């Protein structure tokens, strides 16, 4: 994963040098920037119930046809309503693991490679998860940098589907 | 955000914090005269380093055995110590003067200040000629009517506030007293 | 690894350009931050150069001294200086060149239908 | 050795102060600070900083600390119409440091010109600086 | 690659000198907007997708001509080549907006640019204004109060502002 | 020449990326590493003069014989002398050099690139110059964590000759 | 408009300001032999830097005892401090050339500056080896008597300013005997 | 362009090889199939504005939403209306193209090639454009071998959606 | 060659629009600060005799190899050349900023002349020391902090218009590099 801390390390051993004061300034500014960022994924760990099920509810308000129709890829069913729920639960379990290494390391290995070619083999709609997305960004309730990092790794996952 | 002036304070704790312009007129139609008592506190910061330094000297040249050796102002520590300590006491009327009120100049700077004095031997006649030199100095900036620095500003009356400030130096020569 | 994460669409564009070479347009994909944290960050550097003289020479390891000796370039002056000492032997520029994206040299005997 | 000095505390100090001025809540006071321009962007601000101080400023503040009245002048010969004086006092620094004693090797070291500082390295007067007279092929 | 704190080094190694004092005082200037730099950055980067297909979507309807059949961004492989190039301009930018000089955007992207368009024979005059689309969906991005608190900025939305009509010269 | 900030850039180009939040931490701790590195390179300016044949005189007080051999590379008459008011003021140049940017910049390339080729075919053997700036990192007469920041720079260049 | 100018050396900050062509007429006019005065000052500020390079050298030059371990010249940023109290003097005697007085030099550069080099440890003495190097470096420059530099003039003398700057030099003198 | 031409020279090509009897196999076959093609695509030709608008409208009966939702990416207006009965007059244009070539030559570089860089973009579903297709499958009132071939090049326009 | 005035009907042409209220409002500011730079270019052309005297003798004192017997300014016409190569160059941006468009400078000289530069056996890097020679030289005059000559002109700040002149200048080097 590509944190503050591992790209820091990958750019010694591209030159195969030692650790200089050209990468202790980068985990320096991870350690400022942490303590922002682990009340943020403290909050979003603590209302995690409140913010899957408002969102997976803001989509289909936005898309009443995919609790009514038929077919598989619809949440029409009970077991499609329970695979849109950890869809949701999954991506907001991305932004939290996130914001704890302070980089955009865990959902480039988990979320982001590989999400066009299920998205499209599966027919699922990338503007649903941009809706569940855009409840979460701005219904946590943060307020100021605690907020601003939230919104930078909500924003990142909304500009992969967009 | 009078709150957030003083949770600045109030916390013990070293930050740096600020009022935007949107921000200013919430504070400007609650106090009183803002734009008079936001120049009343420019003109005092901005010779605040100048105002310590005759203070203290006039201090020094009029009564001339503190810096004697034996005396209060030797030992330059002890002289910077001094000079640290009229600092402190021109912070908190500046601050006095921007909350309105004395009451957070009381506790933080003024309590326990009288026999914290003569725990180390500090001639408090001394002190209360000490702050009566800066009690002649914002009286001087306030109404602009300083001998050798003149500022400029908008034209208008500044008594009140030329009153206030010296009604809050007498809170500290009382606490001293 | 053909995803659309996986693709270097500003690599892709240089190559239809004439500006680089299909030399330079393969020492880019070992470089590619792809190749790196799927291919380079799970195994070690003795098994890395398996996959280096494989797939960019076309042949199969000599014996499992030329990984020890190969293996010691990584760690000393890196990865970019790895591919270039090995894009850089005779034996990827007589049969590959500056033009041809490599291939598995001789995977069957001709008369056969099994190979390697 | 440069600053050999570096931690030297001959401050007496009893404890009889802490009843009333705590050890966090010492020599701090609330300074004010005020970006005032007559601009929409003004702000006023105020923060709580320890307060130092030297024992020099009682005739040398630090607002008045190392500020002397510069002058530059433009002037071409005969040029009046054109020509100007300049005065601002900011805080001024000296020139570059003192050499070595230096004895007599190759040339102490300088530094002059306003872009950039230079510095070359004359011996004594002479300024030798890289003309390799050490010159002596063997054919 | 150069920065702000790379010029003068370089500005004064052919030079020979040290860094004068007069010079570091505007360099300590610098990093006090040092932290408005880095939400502004993060103000266009978070929105970088929606830059480029609200600004591509208003030239087309302008330009009717480079859509239709025998257009020059007709095909698909024609149309993401063209959405390709107006997010190439956006990271560039962005890139001399963290960094304090012009010198990474028109090294790396703009050497060359409107040769490259009058050898493919693309319109050069039309590039430039689907990025001065993108500059008025930026700057006018970068002047919101919310997340961050308020205060005069107005030095620093003129430095990204430069930097885009730089490329809107550079294209024709 | 390798600024901390233009590897956050060259570290986002590779990849093909936008700046994430990943090396705009990167570049915070180059702006918190400012001002403790900004009072180093300046100041050092201001006790130069000292410095460059008061460290001379530390190698011909270590080296008698400097002063003493038959040889064009050696500080023996008045002509080498002035080649080294020269050579070791490099070294005192690029660590100033170093902390205007805030890491390992412009001596990465401008000093140590090709430099065994120069030492061994002049034979000048780096016990002198190792000992050229060692009065330097014990006699710059700093304090604090501007003394730590200004020897960040200078026992990467001893480390680079040893 | 020397109100101009001294309200430039009042307000304590940095502060930038320069002179047109109409007020320079209002200068020369106000002032005496102005284009005397004005040359006699432009002799000294363009090779200022030398004279603050050559002056405490040569005060190390006659006392070698600065630069010893224990010495007042030793540790380079004290070093430096001499030659940042080189330099602030230049630039004052300047300005008391340019203003025709001393009034300017007594209150914000001599006051209490005896006090101050006895309370530092600072060699008074040596400085004023130091300043009456001074005192020769600046006659030869408005003379343009200078053995190494000769800068190009008008015709005619400046031996009255010449001796303005003795009596400029001899203040600073007994300021810190 | 692959067509079975272009494809038989190119093997032809690597080998240094004259065209054998293998090579003249593989295009003896395109012209025993050219003929069903190529009354296939003239058939397709003369119908396609019953074919167009036949399968736009299929497509707003089975996705009513599309004609309803707000914004530019869908069927909710006259230009919106528009843009989708020039992008199903898209899709089968180039499926006559492939009738004339013998292969999916002129769908590749045309239409097929960067595709999917334009549907995450402007937000529009591949599922839509199945709907048209299948319209168009078994709608185009063809028989027999003149239906196999226009049948192979529809669903290869499918199977590249999903 | 295109003209800023020019550079808005091409902006209007392709997307077929007529001239809007919007993009007019940048074209009227220019028309009132057009006396500002019309204040500007005659003090670069009448100074320009000094810009070309330092163009060529401040670059040769910083390497004097081209006037060895052998390099490329030794003889007395390619030392008669260099005096003229550059004062062609500033005579074309001076025509460059009253268009205010780069494209007259491309066009004209800046298509080709390192394609020349490598057969003529110059070297790039004598040229962009000696066309930063001349950019500092610019920005000086347009300014009015030159030192030696100082010339008449308004009050006021042309900064935007002083990075336009080191936004030409850059990009003369850069087209020899
Ligand atoms: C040697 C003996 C010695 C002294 C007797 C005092 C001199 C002195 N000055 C002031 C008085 C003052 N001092 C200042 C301060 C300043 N004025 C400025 O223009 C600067 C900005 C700033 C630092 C110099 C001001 C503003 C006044 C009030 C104006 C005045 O009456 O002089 C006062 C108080 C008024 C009074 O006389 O009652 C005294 C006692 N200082 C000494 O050192
Ligand atoms: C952001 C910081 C900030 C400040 C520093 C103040 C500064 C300030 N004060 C006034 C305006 C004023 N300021 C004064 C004050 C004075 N006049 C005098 O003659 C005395 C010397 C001095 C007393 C201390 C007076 C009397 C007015 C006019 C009445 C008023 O508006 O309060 C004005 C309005 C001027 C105008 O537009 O006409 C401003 C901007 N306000 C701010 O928002
Ligand atoms: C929170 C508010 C706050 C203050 C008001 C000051 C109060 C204060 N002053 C001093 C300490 C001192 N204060 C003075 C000051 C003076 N003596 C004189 O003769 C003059 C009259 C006067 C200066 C003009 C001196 C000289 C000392 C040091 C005494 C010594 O160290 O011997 C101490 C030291 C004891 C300790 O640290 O516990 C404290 C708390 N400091 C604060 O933190
Ligand atoms: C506006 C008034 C004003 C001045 C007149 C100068 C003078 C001046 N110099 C120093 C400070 C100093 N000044 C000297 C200078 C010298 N010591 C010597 O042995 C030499 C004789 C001489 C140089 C030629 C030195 C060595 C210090 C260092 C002491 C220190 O840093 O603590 C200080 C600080 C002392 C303190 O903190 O109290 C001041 C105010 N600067 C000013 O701001
Ligand atoms: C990693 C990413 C990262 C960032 C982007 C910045 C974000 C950031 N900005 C501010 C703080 C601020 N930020 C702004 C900025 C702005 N206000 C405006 O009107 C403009 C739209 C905008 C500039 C682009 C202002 C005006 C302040 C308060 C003033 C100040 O910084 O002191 C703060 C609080 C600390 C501080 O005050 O400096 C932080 C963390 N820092 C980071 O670590
Ligand atoms: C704007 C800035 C400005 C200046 C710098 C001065 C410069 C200056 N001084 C004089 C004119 C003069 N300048 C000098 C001065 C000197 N002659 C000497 O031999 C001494 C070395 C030196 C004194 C230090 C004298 C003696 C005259 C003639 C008498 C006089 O006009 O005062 C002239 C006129 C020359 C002439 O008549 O052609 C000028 C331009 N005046 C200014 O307006
Ligand atoms: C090592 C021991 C050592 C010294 C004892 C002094 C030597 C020295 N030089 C001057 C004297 C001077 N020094 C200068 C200064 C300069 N001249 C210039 O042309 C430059 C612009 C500038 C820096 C070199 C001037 C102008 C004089 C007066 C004229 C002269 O005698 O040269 C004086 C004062 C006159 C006197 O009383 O003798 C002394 C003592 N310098 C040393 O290094
Ligand atoms: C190497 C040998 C050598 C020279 C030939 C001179 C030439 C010279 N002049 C200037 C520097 C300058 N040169 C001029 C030009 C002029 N000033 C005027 O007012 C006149 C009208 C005009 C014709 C002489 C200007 C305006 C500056 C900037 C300094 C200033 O006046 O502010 C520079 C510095 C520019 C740079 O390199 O970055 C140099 C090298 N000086 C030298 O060291
Ligand atoms: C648009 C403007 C413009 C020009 C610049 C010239 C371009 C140009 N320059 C030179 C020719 C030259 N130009 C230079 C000048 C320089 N070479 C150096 O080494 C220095 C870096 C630099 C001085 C600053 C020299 C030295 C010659 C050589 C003359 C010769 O070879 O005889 C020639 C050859 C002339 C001939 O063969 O007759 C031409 C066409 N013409 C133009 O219309
Ligand atoms: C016949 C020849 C001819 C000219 C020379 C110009 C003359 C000229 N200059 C300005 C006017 C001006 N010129 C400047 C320019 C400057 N001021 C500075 O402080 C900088 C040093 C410099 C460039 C940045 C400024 C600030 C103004 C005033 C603003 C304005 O009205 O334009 C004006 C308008 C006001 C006036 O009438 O004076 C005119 C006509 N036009 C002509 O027709
Ligand atoms: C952690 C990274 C990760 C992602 C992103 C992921 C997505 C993912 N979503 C899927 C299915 C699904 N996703 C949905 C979701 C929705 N349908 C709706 O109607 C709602 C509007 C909407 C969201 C609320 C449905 C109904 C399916 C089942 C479709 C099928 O099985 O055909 C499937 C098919 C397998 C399955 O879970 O049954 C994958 C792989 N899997 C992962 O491991
Ligand atoms: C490293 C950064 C980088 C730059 C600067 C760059 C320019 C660049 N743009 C190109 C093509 C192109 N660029 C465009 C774009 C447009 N034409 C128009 O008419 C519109 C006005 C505009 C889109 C909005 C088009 C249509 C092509 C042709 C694609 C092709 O022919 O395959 C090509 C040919 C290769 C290709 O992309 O197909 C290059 C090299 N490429 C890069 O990789
Ligand atoms: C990239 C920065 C840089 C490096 C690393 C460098 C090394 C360097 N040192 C040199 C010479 C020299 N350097 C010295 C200095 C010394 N030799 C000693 O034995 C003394 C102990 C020490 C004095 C402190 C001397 C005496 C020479 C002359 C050697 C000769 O020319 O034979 C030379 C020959 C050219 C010259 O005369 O300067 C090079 C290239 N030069 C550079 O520009
Ligand atoms: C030949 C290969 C090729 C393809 C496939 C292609 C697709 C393509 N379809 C587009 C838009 C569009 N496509 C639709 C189509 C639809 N939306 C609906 O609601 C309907 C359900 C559906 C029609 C079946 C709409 C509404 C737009 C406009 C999107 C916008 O304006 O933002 C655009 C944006 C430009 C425009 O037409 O205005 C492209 C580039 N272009 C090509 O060159």
């Amino acid at each position: 994963m590509k944190t503050p801390i591992t790209e820091a390390i990958a750019t010694a051993d591209n030159q195969g040098r030692f650790l200089s004061n050209t990468e202790l300034q980068a985990v320096n500014g991870r350690y400022q920037r942490a303590t922002a960022s682990l009340t943020a994924a403290k909050a979003l760990t603590g209302s995690a119930q409140r913010l899957i099920t408002g969102a997976a509810q803001a989509v289909y308000n936005k898309f009443p046809y995919t609790t009514q129709m038929p077919g598989p890829a619809y949440a029409s069913s009970a077991i499609g309503k329970a695979k849109c729920a950890r869809d949701i639960g999954y991506y907001l379990r991305m932004v939290t693991y996130c914001l704890v290494v302070g980089g955009t390391g865990p959902m480039d290995e988990y979320l982001v490679a590989g999400l066009e070619e299920i998205n499209r083999s599966f027919d699922l709609s990338p503007s649903w998860y941009i809706e569940a997305l855009q409840y979460i960004k701005n219904s946590h309730g943060l307020s100021g940098q605690v907020a601003n990092e939230a919104n930078a790794y909500i924003d990142y996952a909304i500009n992969t589907l967009s | 955000m009078l709150d957030a002036f003083s949770r600045v304070v109030v916390n013990s704790d070293a930050k740096a914090a600020y009022v935007g312009g949107s921000d200013l007129q919430a504070l400007k139609s609650f106090i009183a005269d803002g734009n008079k008592r936001l120049d009343a506190v420019n003109s005092i910061v901005s010779n605040a380093s100048c105002m310590v330094s005759d203070a203290v000297s006039g201090m020094i040249c009029e009564n001339p055995g503190l810096i004697s050796p034996g005396g209060n102002c030797y030992t330059n520590r002890r002289m910077a110590a001094c000079l640290r300590d009229g600092e402190i006491i021109l912070r908190y009327v500046s601050y006095a003067l921007l909350a309105g009120d004395a009451s957070v100049l009381e506790d933080r700077c003024l309590n326990g200040l009288k026999e914290t004095y003569i725990a180390l031997g500090v001639p408090t006649n001394s002190s209360i000629r000490a702050v009566s030199i800066m009690k002649a100095q914002a009286v001087a900036f306030i109404t602009n009517t300083a001998t050798e620095r003149k500022m400029s500003f908008a034209a208008g009356d500044c008594t009140s506030l030329a009153s206030e400030v010296a009604s809050y130096f007498d809170r500290v020569g009382a606490a001293i007293s | 690894q053909i995803l659309k994460s996986t693709k270097q669409p500003f690599l892709e564009s240089q190559l239809r350009f004439n500006q680089i070479s299909i030399k330079d347009f393969i020492k880019g994909l070992v470089l590619s931050a792809p190749f790196r944290d799927l291919n380079y960050n799970v195994n070690n550097n003795y098994r890395f150069v398996e996959i280096c003289v494989q797939r960019v020479l076309g042949r199969d390891i000599y014996n499992e001294r030329e990984k020890i000796a190969w293996s010691i370039i990584i760690a000393t002056q890196g990865l970019e200086g790895f591919i270039d000492t090995l894009l850089n032997t005779q034996e990827y520029l007589s049969n590959f060149g500056d033009s041809i994206v490599p291939f598995q040299r001789r995977r069957i005997i001709p008369q056969r239908s099994k190979g390697e | 050795g440069e600053e050999e000095e570096t931690v030297d505390k001959e401050a007496p100090r009893p404890e009889l102060y802490n009843k009333y001025f705590s050890a966090d809540r010492l020599h701090k006071a609330p300074e004010i600070l005020f970006e005032y321009n007559k601009t929409k962007y003004d702000r006023v601000g105020v923060r709580y900083t320890e307060v130092t101080s030297k024992a020099s400023e009682r005739f040398f503040p630090k607002s008045r600390m190392n500020r002397a009245p510069v002058i530059e002048i433009s002037y071409r010969e005969g040029a009046v119409s054109t020509a100007s004086v300049s005065l601002s006092m900011p805080e001024i620094s000296g020139p570059p440091a003192l050499p070595f004693p230096v004895p007599k090797g190759d040339v102490t070291t300088t530094m002059v010109t306003d872009p950039t500082t230079g510095r070359l390295k004359l011996e004594f007067k002479v300024d030798g600086a890289a003309v390799s007279a050490y010159s002596d092929p063997r054919a | 690659m150069l920065d702000a704190f790379a010029k003068v080094v370089a500005q004064a190694d052919a030079r020979g000198e040290f860094l004068s004092n007069t010079q570091i005082d505007a360099l300590s200037k610098m990093v006090k907007e040092g932290n408005q730099r880095l939400d502004i950055v993060n103000k266009v980067t978070s929105n970088a997708s929606a830059i480029v297909t609200n600004s591509a979507r208003a030239l087309f309807a302008e330009q009717p001509q480079l859509i239709q059949p025998g257009g020059n961004a007709y095909t698909s492989r024609r149309m993401a080549a063209c959405l390709r190039d107006m997010e190439i301009v956006l990271r560039y930018v962005s890139y001399a907006m963290i960094a304090g000089d012009s010198s990474v955007l028109d090294d790396r992207c703009l050497n060359g640019l409107r040769e490259t368009y009058q050898a493919l024979g693309t319109p050069g005059s039309s590039v430039a204004v689907a990025i001065q689309k993108m500059k008025d969906a930026s700057v006018a991005l970068a002047n919101d109060t919310t997340g961050t608190p308020i205060g005069d900025c107005s030095s620093l939305v003129a430095e990204l502002a430069g930097y885009f009509d730089r490329a809107a010269v550079s294209v024709v």
